């Protein structure tokens, strides 16, 4: 399930903004 | 509405043209605990000794702001924040600076981040998600009317107040612009295709982020995710999205329009502006007037135990605040 793939990904924490 | 905005633009312009400066001092506050930490600064729960009020104090390290070339963006943030006023925008109460740092004191939102509640709960029902989305719709209509672009919509930047309503925070990428802009900034999962493709963009990137938000709130995960940004960027520009089986047909229709790679067909950016959004089926049960007045029943009420409570925020490593004997970046921040 997508939910499972998401929970197992490294992107479930606070996401930092980008710029440079 | 157009009446409301007219008067709103008048008030914003006066403050925008004559921003307030140094309205407080560091030692007028009691440093309590860290609520968040970034690359060039941090935010702490603070207590104003004269009033006994609690606030969120954002401390920015001038030298780090310079190393990361975020000077103009920081000037934008303070100048914009001290001039806006909407029920869903956090209030900047004071701002000042010393030898080492820039300081922005805002209202403390005890409820914590939508992020936290979202991940814990998993996903919000459509009525819940719609309640928050509505608030973002009016906030953007407000901001956009002022020629402002927000550029950093995401659960991490939306707080829940006592009444269960949203409070948008972090205006580090906010900018007043008539015309196109090219700065590459924001968060991977939420970047519109125009930004990732370096092709000059406008307020339409905010409406795309809204589509990402609504999807994430309702599905429990973003429509475009992967372990590394480049992979995410690849999905974003592909113009391909899959919807959970539980998404209502109207919800899917709203998102197909918001997550439009073709920003000439993207809702919010069309001839009828935000109304193409507000008059959408998924929003039929929404009473925009009721929402703006905060008279609508909040689906979730984060409760706390009195002021100063930070249980709705994660714990962060504390770090003493130091101020050099020498001024550090005078000219760069003279207008702050
Ligand atoms: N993402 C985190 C939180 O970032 C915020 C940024 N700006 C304002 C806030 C608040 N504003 C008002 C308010 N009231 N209550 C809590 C509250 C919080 C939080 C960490 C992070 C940073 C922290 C410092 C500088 C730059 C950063 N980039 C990311």
């Amino acid at each position: 399930t997508t939910y499972a793939d998401f929970i197992a990904s490294g992107r479930t924490g606070r996401r930092n903004a980008i710029h440079d | 509405v157009k009446e409301f905005l007219a008067k709103a633009k008048e008030d914003f312009l006066k403050k925008w043209e004559n921003p307030a400066q140094n309205t407080a001092h560091l030692d007028q506050f009691e440093r309590i605990k860290t609520l968040g930490t970034g690359s060039f600064g941090r935010v702490m729960l603070v207590k104003h000794m004269e009033t006994g009020n609690h606030y969120a104090m954002k401390i920015l390290d001038k030298q780090k702001v310079v190393k990361l070339k975020q000077i103009e963006h920081t000037l934008n943030e303070k100048r914009i924040l001290q001039a806006v006023n909407f029920p869903f925008l956090v209030k900047l109460e004071f701002s000042f600076k010393d030898n080492s740092n820039l300081y922005m004191v805002m209202e403390y939102v005890p409820g914590g981040e939508m992020f936290s509640h979202l991940r814990r709960i998993g996903r919000f029902s459509e009525p819940h998600a719609r309640f928050y989305a509505a608030q973002i719709v009016l906030t953007f209509e407000y901001l956009h009317s002022l020629d402002l672009i927000y550029r950093d919509l995401k659960p991490e930047n939306l707080l829940i107040d006592q009444q269960g309503y949203i409070q948008v925070t972090d205006f580090g990428f906010a900018k007043r612009v008539k015309g196109r802009t090219w700065t590459l900034c924001g968060t991977p999962e939420y970047l519109a295709p125009e930004i990732i493709l370096s092709k000059g963009y406008n307020k339409a990137v905010d409406w795309w982020a809204l589509g990402v938000l609504i999807y994430e709130m309702a599905a429990g995960y973003p429509p475009f995710f992967a372990d590394q940004p480049i992979q995410i960027y690849e999905k974003i520009v592909s113009g391909k999205v899959r919807f959970p089986s539980h998404f209502s047909s109207d919800l899917k229709d709203l998102l197909r329009n918001l997550l439009q790679v073709d920003l000439t067909k993207r809702f919010g950016n069309l001839k009828n502006g935000v109304n193409d959004i507000k008059n959408h089926k998924w929003f039929a049960t929404t009473d925009w007037i009721a929402i703006y007045q905060r008279k609508v029943e909040a689906p979730f009420i984060p409760k706390f135990k009195g002021p100063g409570d930070t249980s709705n925020f994660d714990d962060y490593e504390e770090e003493e605040i130091r101020v050099s004997i020498n001024e550090k970046c005078g000219k760069e921040f003279s207008e702050f």
